[PDB]
């Protein structure tokens, strides 16, 4: 029944909510492909033994092949399953939905309400949020392991390798071949022959840039998996057909679809695709093959994941987790603070000051930070467990709240804890020996942070360089025309970065920095560049921060951190954000920040 | 096509593709008869289509027809319902059984058993209905539009509500609701069970039974208690103090509460089962809203508490983006509908899901330019791609080449010496003929000269096929630069490709003494416009200026021979929602009617956009060690100070 959607057909009384947002699948106690599918489902986390606690029922009946189905007997068995209950939450897998009399592009069994996962779906036989479109599994994907050919130019531009196409398709393809020649390599009747010349059928597909996929019957051909494996960008010229896993996969980035009527102009369409897009489409096709088309296990897992995402929409995996290749995933960013919002100056920032035996200079920090107009709250992290904070009469009188937090352990990570006492978005993490920053400089730093609230706006200027002689990264601190790090001696950053340091920093970087009591700013910059994807922004020309075996440790820190991340997430820029009208022949009163100079 | 020419209509059967058959995809609106009452909402929809770039006056050229009859309200009891519509639309000569017709509808159904009674026989026309159930929605044919009132802005924007993004992303409450409950009829089942989940601490579900005028007759014991608590809390103050805003089903599947939930930054938890969410064909709603089944109403607080902080942060930001991009005003909605229709004609020219569900959005990303995501300045981070290292220089010449000392010559060689330049294009828009080939000084990069067919200021922003780099260094004839300045600007652009990187910063402001926008060029402590006279920007903005903007604005720009840079900055700040980047301390990059024309242009552009998309910023990107007391042998960009 086509009028069968989740909100009415599906019975959500069976899987309401679980701490792990994974639906449960039960399998009743036969082609080898279906045996492999059942084995793949059984070894997954979705498998459960209790019938009562299950939400999806997958019968142990072969429905992939319809040429030898005996539809009446299969329907009788489906009814006889003794738990059919009008097919409320049952799932059926299919790959050849067609009939010798006529091909309906769907399974011909009654299946009054059951979920269907079939290879061939038209937009008329498809229920949007109910059915799932699965690839037509090709045994050639695993039978022959084609070498992983790198993306690049190919001998042929357009190619078509299908047997028994309709005569109109053959006529159009031959017309294209005679119109262009030496590029459109149309092939005819596991080996292909053009004209007395033989190509290896799995491997000829590796010799072409674009590959033609047509519809002869069942609306979905097994050649799509082979085309994806060979890496060529598939061209589907089926008029009304939805590509497998179109719900979660972005086929616009991995294929070209042209209508059957507009087939004679396919070459002009394909020539409009730039070569870079061709390489990206080839990479996406290979990724789709190795992640979803490779084996019956991958298809079954993808189907179960899609259905689980339908059942638990709030816990569905991301688009990038679906259609980004692992190389792209390592190179991707997925910035968490992406919304282009400019926080108002009515709010302010919270200053976290980490002090350790600098009481005389600490009050100087308090009276220097407190002079800025936009300070909201001052927070001091007393990290010394042997000396108590001075008397509350000794603390200076300031316009904003000041509170002191005792730390049970001596760690450099105590600066980066997400304290609930911080109510604002911005954090000014400043060391206890930072006095040279004027009020206007701090205000300018905050103002620049408002325009760039997803980065690390620091005042220290650092760099890292590559030592060719030693084949290792080298920490740099000399005044150079390149910045890769801004130290947390004076850093504006989102409190989400504190949360990330405390609960998401990869490896034992937090533990290692705590152990060695060094290199916390480097780790923070590394995390910010890894999660945000864009380099830090250094502000002001000021470089000196002290009015009155460590460096090799910093180099070792950089090397270890690069080892942990597996790459250098840091980026090199030459951005010294300055106030506009800086050092101009303008009156000082009208300037926004006429107190920056070093 | 004969079998499925009915309720099963699709775009490949009940839609004639041959009528567009070109890059020109036009929409036609029937004339109004000056004898029928028209609701303000349908009039706003019509005005938004007519003011669009899809609007044409020729029924032969267009491939999309819009009725002038009000089909928004089909409730027979509604005051805006129009009687005798079936015969009135069947008598139209261009109807053709409604083959390429878009019908806008917001309400349908009478008092008992509200259904999709559109009134007349639509035939083959795809209806952009508001509250569409899932089983009555044609997937690749119909467009599910939001339900909006008559007060929805025509062209402006509410600009969201989330002005702070603070962690943890939680607020005072967790679920909120305040709306009427119906004691008789259909559609109040999900609203009569909210007292079960209501707890009063973080799950506050308020209802009132006062509906119509006879609500007192059917009231029960519970209504007295519930109505007392109704006045305790304010609805507007309640949506702004909840991480999640419950959006249940009223009489119909949709409601005004969805858009208010999106605007208030609270992630909507929709309890309307079988609701095709607005623009669901292009928008992934798992990223901006929580879809809760009506049957599992008691488990809603548990499933809500199970949501993690990162998921909530993403959901809030995504719902704010969706509001600001697609649902903010009526023009946004109708343009989104038209573009969703357009993407279904040429499949190889379409917006991938990464375009709709990410900044800047599908409105500002036109696949007719390129379907490759790397050809846009917004998706570099989402891929593993770095900005291209080469740029193309376009020089706008309006004066004849009479002497070898003219600034256009020294500027052409200056850009060539840069290690990043790929080529130079000299747009010769002068009355005199083209100069001799030997007059061009020898350069490492090729130089291509194009004589403009139409000598208008909008020709400098055309998408020329001679530009082989994604970056464009746009210079005027009187632009004075050094190679170091170009190198620095391009390097700074390499970190911010989606913006405009240039020297001459100009600002805008509001003049209360005249109640209008004002253009400022004096040295101010802040800027929001850097002119295109010397600026680096992605070449997709050329296509955007050429196509996206209306013909009226570009024609006015051509007529006054001004305001091209202002309009470009308007478009860039609108697409990016970010301020432009000004680099270095360059205050003058050159050497009363101009200012008035610029200010009138600014007001006109603000009127067309519906708001001011320009955003202030008081920072500039200067080189490290600029005017710093270091030995001059260590700096890289020495000549910038000179
Ligand atoms: C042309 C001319 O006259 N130039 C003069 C400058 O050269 C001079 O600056 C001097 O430059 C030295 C330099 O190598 O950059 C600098 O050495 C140190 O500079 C910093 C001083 O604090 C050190 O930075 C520290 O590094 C730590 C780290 O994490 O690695 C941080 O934790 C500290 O917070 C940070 O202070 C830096 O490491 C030192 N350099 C090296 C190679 O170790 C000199 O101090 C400095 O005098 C200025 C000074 O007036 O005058 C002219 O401009
Ligand atoms: C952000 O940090 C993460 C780690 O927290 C980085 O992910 C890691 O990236 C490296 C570099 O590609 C991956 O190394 C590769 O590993 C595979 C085997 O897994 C190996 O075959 C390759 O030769 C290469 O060494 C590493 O696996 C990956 N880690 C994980 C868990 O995926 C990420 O790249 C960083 N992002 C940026 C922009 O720096
Ligand atoms: O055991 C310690 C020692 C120092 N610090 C703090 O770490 C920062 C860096 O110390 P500083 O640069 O003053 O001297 P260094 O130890 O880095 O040579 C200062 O804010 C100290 O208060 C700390 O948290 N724990
Ligand atoms: O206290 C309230 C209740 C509702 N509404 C508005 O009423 C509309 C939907 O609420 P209502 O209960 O009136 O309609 P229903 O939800 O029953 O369809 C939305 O625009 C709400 O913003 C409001 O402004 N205040
Ligand atoms: C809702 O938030 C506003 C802040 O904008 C606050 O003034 C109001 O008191 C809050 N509502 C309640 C019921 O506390
Ligand atoms: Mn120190």
């Amino acid at each position: 029944d086509l009028s069968c959607r989740m909100h009415t057909c599906f019975d959500v009384y069976r899987c309401g909510f679980n701490p792990k947002n994974k639906i449960k699948v039960y399998i009743y106690a036969i082609s080898r492909e279906y045996n492999e599918l059942l084995m793949a489902i059984s070894d997954s986390d979705y498998y459960t033994d209790d019938i009562n606690r299950a939400c999806l029922f997958v019968p142990s009946i072969d429905v992939l092949n319809q040429n030898t189905l005996r539809i009446k007997e299969t329907a009788q068995a489906m009814a006889q399953l003794s738990r059919w209950d009008r097919g409320t939450n049952h799932l059926l897998f299919n790959m050849l939905p067609g009939g010798p009399p006529d091909y309906n592009t769907a399974l011909d069994v009654p299946r009054d309400r059951a979920l269907l996962a079939g290879g061939g779906f038209s937009t008329w036989t498809y229920r949007q949020g109910y059915d799932v479109s699965i690839p037509v599994y090709s045994p050639l994907s695993a039978e022959v392991d084609l070498p992983e050919k790198g993306p690049g130019p190919r001998q042929y531009f357009l190619l078509s390798s299908q047997v028994g196409l309709h005569p109109e398709y053959r006529e159009d393809l031959e017309a294209l071949q005679v119109k262009h020649g030496e590029s459109v390599l149309v092939l005819d009747k596991r080996k292909r022959c053009h004209k007395h010349q033989v190509f290896d059928y799995p491997q000829v597909l590796q010799e072409a840039t674009f590959c033609v996929v047509l519809r002869g019957a069942r609306l979905g051909q097994a050649v799509l998996s082979d085309v994806l494996q060979a890496g060529c960008v598939p061209v589907v010229i089926a008029d009304s057909y939805i590509l497998p896993f179109s719900e979660v996969l972005d086929w616009k980035r991995a294929s070209v679809v042209v209508p059957e009527e507009k087939m004679s102009d396919v070459y002009s369409i394909l020539q409009s695709i730039p070569q870079r897009q061709i390489e990206e489409m080839q990479r996406q096709a290979r990724w789709f093959w190795e992640a979803y088309f490779q084996s019956i296990k991958a298809i079954a897992l993808a189907t179960l994941q899609i259905i689980n995402d339908r059942i638990y929409p709030y816990a569905a995996i991301s688009y990038e987790e679906w259609n980004d290749p692992p190389a792209v995933k390592w190179g991707s960013v997925s910035n968490p603070l992406f919304l282009p919002l400019i926080p108002p100056q009515s709010q302010g920032f919270t200053a976290i000051v980490l002090t350790y035996d600098r009481v005389e200079s600490l009050f100087r920090v308090i009276t220097e930070v407190s002079k800025v107009p936009s300070l909201s709250k001052l927070l001091v992290v007393w990290n010394n467990q042997n000396k108590n904070p001075p008397e509350d009469s000794l603390w200076p009188k300031i316009r904003v709240p000041l509170k002191v937090v005792r730390t049970a352990e001596n760690k450099l990570s105590n600066r980066f804890f997400p304290y609930d006492e911080i109510e604002t978005e911005a954090v000014l993490a400043i060391d206890d020996d930072i006095i040279m920053l004027t009020s206007d400089e701090l205000q300018f730093g905050y103002e620049v942070w408002r325009e760039f609230p997803d980065r690390l706006v620091g005042y220290p200027g650092r760099l890292h360089l590559w030592d060719h002689e030693m084949n290792k990264w080298k920490y740099e601190s000399e005044w150079t025309n390149e910045v890769s790090m801004v130290l947390t001696g004076a850093a504006f950053y989102h409190k989400y970065f504190n949360y990330l340091y405390t609960y998401k920093m990869p490896g034992d970087i937090k533990n290692w920095v705590d152990a060695h009591m060094n290199c916390e700013d480097i780790a923070m910059n590394f995390l910010v560049a890894n999660v945000t994807g864009k380099a830090v922004i250094k502000v002001t020309p000021r470089k000196k921060f002290k009015c009155p075996t460590h460096m090799v440790e910093r180099s070792e820190c950089i090397n270890k951190f690069a080892s942990v991340f597996g790459t250098m997430p840091l980026k090199v820029v030459e951005h010294r954000a300055d106030p506009v009208l800086y050092k101009d022949d303008f009156p000082e009163k009208l300037k926004s920040f006429p107190n920056i100079g070093s | 096509s004969s079998i499925y020419k009915g309720k099963k209509c699709r775009m490949e059967s009940c839609f004639d593709f041959t009528l567009c058959k070109k890059n020109g995809f036009k929409v036609y609106v029937y004339p109004q008869q000056k004898g029928e009452k028209i609701a303000e909402s349908y009039q706003n929809i019509l005005a938004a289509i007519e003011g669009s770039r899809f609007y044409t006056s020729d029924p032969s050229q267009a491939c999309l027809f819009v009725l002038s009859l009000d089909t928004l309200d089909r409730d027979q009891l509604s005051p805006q319902y129009v009687h005798n519509l079936r015969s009135k639309v069947q008598s139209l000569h261009l109807w053709n059984n409604g083959r390429n017709h878009l019908i806008f509808n917001l309400y349908s159904g009478t008092w008992p058993d509200y259904t999709e009674d559109v009134g007349f026989d639509i035939g083959q026309a795809m209806l952009a209905k508001a509250s569409i159930s899932t089983e009555n929605f044609r997937p690749n044919f119909d467009v599910s539009i939001p339900l909006f009132s008559k007060d929805h802005p025509r062209t402006g924007g509410e600009r969201g509500f989330l002005k702070f993004n603070t962690i943890p992303p939680l607020r005072k409450y967790m679920l909120v609701f305040k709306g009427k409950r119906y004691l008789t009829g259909i559609g109040s089942d999900t609203r009569n069970a909210l007292y079960h989940v209501h707890n009063g601490e973080d799950v506050v579900l308020l209802t009132t039974c006062k509906h119509g005028k006879d609500w007192q007759k059917h009231k029960d014991s519970r209504c007295d208690r519930d109505n007392t608590e109704y006045e305790k809390y304010d609805y507007r103050e309640m949506l702004h103090n909840a991480t999640f805003c419950l959006v249940p089903r009223g009489r119909r599947l949709g409601s005004f509460r969805f858009l208010e939930a999106l605007q208030a930054a609270c992630v909507p938890v929709m309890l309307s089962n079988g609701w095709e969410l607005p623009f669901s064909e292009v928008i992934n709603w798992n990223q901006a809203a929580v879809i809760g089944d009506e049957r599992l109403l008691l488990q809603i607080p548990s499933t809500i508490r199970s949501i993690h902080q990162d998921k909530i942060l993403a959901l809030r930001q995504q719902t704010q983006f969706l509001w600001e991009a697609y649902f903010s005003s009526v023009e946004k909605i109708v343009l989104t509908t038209l573009e969703i229709i357009q993407d279904r004609i040429f499949k190889h020219i379409s917006r991938n899901s990464l375009i709709w569900n990410k900044h800047p959005g599908g409105l500002f990303v036109l696949p007719q330019y390129s379907s490759y995501l790397g050809d846009f300045p917004y998706y570099y981070a989402n891929l593993g791609l770095k900005p291209p290292s080469k740029f193309t220089a376009v020089i706008h010449a309006v004066t004849p080449l009479v002497s070898q000392s003219q600034p256009v010559l020294k500027l052409l060689v200056a850009a060539a010496k840069s290690q990043y330049c790929a080529q130079i294009i000299v747009l010769w828009n002068c009355d005199k003929p083209l100069p001799a080939k030997h007059r061009w000084p020898a350069t490492a990069v090729p130089v291509v000269v194009i004589e403009g067919e139409s000598k208008v200021m909008s020709s400098r922003f055309l998408p020329y096929d001679n530009i082989i780099t994604d970056a464009v260094l746009s210079l005027d004839e009187d632009t004075v630069l050094s190679t170091t300045e170009v190198d620095f600007a391009f390097t700074v652009w390499q970190s911010f490709p989606e913006r405009i990187v240039g020297y001459p910063a100009r600002s805008h402001f509001w003049d209360n003494s005249k109640e209008r926008w004002g253009y400022t060029s004096k040295w101010t402590n802040d800027y929001s416009m850097v002119l295109t006279g010397a600026a680096i920007y992605h070449k997709y903005y050329h296509y955007l200026y050429s196509h996206y903007l209306p013909a009226s604005l570009k024609n006015m720009v051509d007529q006054l021979a001004n305001c091209e840079d202002i309009l470009m900055n308007f478009l860039v700040s609108a697409v990016t929602k970010l301020p432009p980047i000004k680099v270095t301390q360059k205050k003058q990059y050159k050497e009363p009617d101009h200012f008035a024309q610029r200010q009138s242009c600014m007001n006109t552009f603000a009127s067309w956009f519906g708001y001011m998309p320009l955003i202030h910023s008081q920072m500039r990107l200067d080189p490290v060690l600029f005017k710093d007391q270091v030995s001059i042998l260590r700096k890289k960009y020495r000549d910038i100070e000179r």
